[PDB]
């Protein structure tokens, strides 16, 4: 599947929806914490 | 005044001049076509009717690149059973 | 994982964390390894920023058959995003499955104590990746 | 007074002098571009019409040029789980 990007609105789109994709991801890596520390930060990525 | 300077605002200065040694080079049928990389600058040294021409095919060529993200599936389903 | 680098305009430079592992050919041969990143950027106007990117993330595997086995997940593109904003580079969504149940052909399909006759494998497995910058 | 020293103040002077043996070599269609790596200047020998043709050049080319950080991150989420 080919994809061609025109402007910062194409790569807004892509690279937001993989971009908070992967970041929810690791918020359900978040809420379904680890099994012994619940005081313990996963690795997630930035804000914005 | 007789050489200028032009800046690139999309493309490397060294594929236009691998491109631009060989349009002067009969368009004169004398010219320096050399590119500062480290400043991303080809300079034009030419007289004011080849001057204009090869500023229009700098214009010209200076575009806007697009971008492709490319996206392949692969998809493997297997069954095996044996009696 | 989150490497940077600071250039100038037009000058390529890269950085490593890796490691040198000697590496056989008959003569042995030092290979680098660890979290490459190769940029050349190039600054466009618009304050748009063109990059050569040539990223690797090696690492040491074992199992050491003939000589050790790495692993590579290296990638050679070439970009433009703007000013600040992030650009997905490249990444690979891998997702498998299986199942591997082993009855005997008569007495396997019991409904009840069919169940302590088979061998009911599985695995189930989902590996995502990518690459922003 | 014929010949003169230019102080480069944002590039280097090798780059100058590998460009500018390009510019004066058919410009002048004698003339001398040697660059004192040690000092930071090219030395530019050339009539007084070439001159002011070279030194617009450098000029042109002395400038500040930006610079870019470059953050590329990796992120990897795996889950194996067979029964």
């Amino acid at each position: 599947r080919p994809t061609i990007l025109r402007d910062g609105m194409a790569a807004d789109g892509v690279s937001q929806r993989k971009y908070n994709y992967m970041r929810a991801e690791q918020i359900y890596r978040d809420e379904q914490g680890l099994s012994l520390m619940p005081h313990t930060a996963q690795p997630i990525l930035p804000a914005q | 005044g007789n050489s200028q300077v032009f800046y690139l605002k999309y493309s490397k200065a060294e594929d236009l001049v691998d491109v631009l040694k060989q349009v002067s080079g009969t368009l004169t049928a004398v010219v320096s076509i050399a590119a500062s990389k480290h400043s991303n600058a080809l300079i034009v040294t030419a007289p004011q009717d080849i001057m204009q021409s090869l500023q229009s095919v700098i214009e010209q060529l200076d575009i806007r690149r697009a971008q492709v993200h490319v996206e392949a599936l692969i998809v493997e389903v297997a069954e095996g059973s044996n009696i | 994982s989150t490497p940077s680098i600071t250039t100038l305009d037009n000058q390529e430079a890269f950085f490593m964390v890796g490691q040198d592992v000697p590496v056989l050919t008959g003569t042995v041969e030092r290979k680098k390894v660890g979290i490459m990143l190769k940029v050349t950027p190039q600054i466009n106007e618009g304050n748009a920023v063109q990059m050569v990117i040539e990223q690797e993330v090696s690492k040491v595997e074992g199992q050491t058959s003939l000589d050790v086995v790495f692993g590579e997940r290296k990638l050679k593109t070439t970009v433009l995003a703007n000013d600040g904003e992030l650009i997905v580079l490249g990444g690979l969504m891998d997702d498998q499955a299986g199942e591997s149940v082993a009855k005997v052909p008569l007495l396997g399909d019991i409904p009840l104590i069919g169940n302590l006759f088979k061998s009911t494998a599985d695995k189930k497995e989902k590996r995502n990746l990518m690459v922003f910058i």
